[PDB]
């Protein structure tokens, strides 16, 4: 249950950060924005924040005119690891995204590989990471860092 | 019981970048001294099976270039109408669709391609088509990420999708580089709207062409213009850069399909550009 | 509850590790190596052991235990690379 939520947690970043897109996106004015934008305060996180592009949506009849893309984050918001997403990519501002709060935590610090190093801050417009290292704070199981590959062997 | 599930998919996630490892290695030893690109490689044989405990892996590598690249929408033009819109309505054409309808989704894409936000088609539009719908979103204005954004542009449905997906991509190049080596047999009806015949396919040398004039000076082409050569000689590529690789992934109960796309680096170095779950 | 808690912890471990592996080289892969993790307050011992494949293809053994000598290994995960 504890562990039920740290397990969903779980799936919920491995399944969208291993399908990142090298994607640049249009905001909620139509304004250029990079395909991951990551630090400290995105998304109005109280810590650091991150939003990308991922694929991988299986919609085999493509029945209504929609992509297999997403644009999902996740922020710390009122004591939470929180996961927003939108359904669709370049939405206009009046398109909300979904709110799913996930485990108790109070910090999310990133880190990205860039094929050579480990980096602090990303800022890329078009590419991403080779992988990225985050960190967070839970008051039900303490720091806890996660590595994920966002595409692969390079 | 979740907690074995999420191990077995981590695992499988992590035979996905086994699968893509040995991709990646099939194409450094085919190609390392390998001038061309063509289906007499071993990289083009497949699939191949390996085992896992509680399950396997299925690869088949595929030549990415194999297609008709919409994203050549991108590149910098200064013609009321560039070649690579041509090309796609001659293209659309013959699937089936009206001319009218044809050059409405060609124009479409082009402007939902193209970086400005002005329109400068007939029938192509800007941000206000993609604001007007259900969910309403803007224009990429910008080359395609997935092959999956053309479902949203003007005037297109799933069953032209679905027709059109074996014949068309989006890669990152601007190019058309469209690898004649590689083009399957079934994928003949680009030949026939780069020419305004399976047969020049079907026929194709065991070892491919050695070149594209190679390829351009055959008996078979004889009767084709000089300005179509030269066009044809602009898009035409018996080379490639970018591979796809589909891997069926299978631990326990779970299935997992997995495209990657596979970048060349150097002689003997390949990477991954990114990957998806993909429809089995 | 609480081995079903320690395994997944463990499982993470054996996870970050694995990752790591993708982003070295091919003879770094081929050589034993071991270290130490803390999480979620334990901490917790990997190492990495080479195993010989049949595809001329790299495979390691990911072990994760609690103990520093490396009885008793709570979580296991095998991996392919590129040779
Ligand atoms: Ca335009
Ligand atoms: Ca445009
Ligand atoms: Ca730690
Ligand atoms: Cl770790």
């Amino acid at each position: 249950q504890k562990l039920n939520l740290m397990q969903q947690t779980m799936s919920f970043l491995t399944h969208d950060l291993t399908q990142m897109m090298p994607r640049p996106v249009r905001g909620d004015q139509g304004q250029r924005e990079p395909a991951l934008l990551a630090g400290a305060g995105v998304l109005a996180s109280e810590s650091e924040g991150m939003r990308f592009v991922r694929g991988g949506v299986v919609n085999p009849l493509m029945r209504l005119p929609r992509s297999n893309l997403l644009t999902v984050g996740y922020r710390i918001h009122d004591g939470y690891l929180e996961r927003l997403a939108w359904p669709l990519t370049d939405a206009a501002g009046s398109v909300k995204p979904t709110m799913q709060k996930l485990i108790p935590a109070d910090s999310l610090r990133l880190q990205f590989y860039d094929g050579t190093r480990w980096q602090e801050s990303w800022s890329s417009v078009q590419a991403i990471p080779v992988a990225v290292r985050m960190t967070l704070h839970s008051p039900q199981w303490g720091e806890i860092e996660r590595i994920w590959l966002l595409r692969g062997p390079q | 019981g979740r907690t074995r599930s999420q191990q077995e998919y981590q695992q499988a996630l992590w035979y996905s970048a086994s699968a893509e490892s040995l991709a990646l290695s099939a194409l450094s030893l085919s190609l390392k001294n390998e001038k061309r690109v063509h289906l007499e490689q071993p990289w083009a044989s497949g699939p191949r099976f390996f085992p896992l405990p509680q399950g396997q892996i299925a690869v088949t590598l595929r030549d990415a270039q194999a297609c008709f690249n919409l994203n050549a929408l991108a590149q910098p033009t200064t013609a009321s109408r560039p070649l690579a819109v041509q090309q796609l309505i001659a293209l659309i054409s013959r699937l089936d669709v009206p001319a009218y309808r044809a050059e409405l989704i060609a124009e479409s894409l082009w402007e939902f391609i193209d970086e400005d936000r002005s329109v400068q088609t007939r029938l192509g539009r800007e941000d206000s088509e993609y604001l007007a719908r259900s969910v309403p979103f803007y224009a990429a204005n910008q080359p395609l990420a997935d092959i999956s954004e053309m479902r949203v542009v003007q005037g297109m449905d799933a069953g032209l999708y679905q027709k059109l997906k074996p014949l068309v991509c989006a890669l990152p190049m601007t190019r058309q580089q469209i690898n004649i080596n590689t083009l399957d047999v079934t994928q003949s009806v680009i030949l026939e709207a780069l020419f305004d015949a399976r047969a020049l396919l079907q026929q194709r040398p065991a070892k491919g062409w050695e070149d594209v004039d190679q390829f351009l000076a055959q008996p078979l082409l004889a009767d084709v213009d000089e300005r179509t050569k030269k066009q044809l000689k602009t898009v035409l590529s018996v080379d490639s850069n970018y591979f796809w690789l589909r891997s069926d992934i299978t631990v326990n109960e779970i299935e997992l399909t997995m495209n990657s796309l596979i970048v060349r680096m150097g002689p003997q170095h390949f990477s991954v550009l990114w990957h998806q779950t993909g429809e089995s | 509850q609480h081995v079903l808690e320690e395994k997944t912890v463990a499982g993470w471990v054996a996870e970050n590790q694995t990752a790591l592996l993708y982003l070295m080289t091919r003879g770094q892969r081929a050589v034993r190596q071991q270290g130490e993790s803390d999480m979620a307050g334990s901490r917790w011992y990997w190492r990495t052991t080479p195993l010989s494949t049949g595809n001329a293809l790299q495979a390691v053994d990911i072990e994760v235990s609690l103990h520093e000598d490396f009885s008793s290994v709570i979580q296991s995960r095998r991996a392919w690379f590129s040779a």
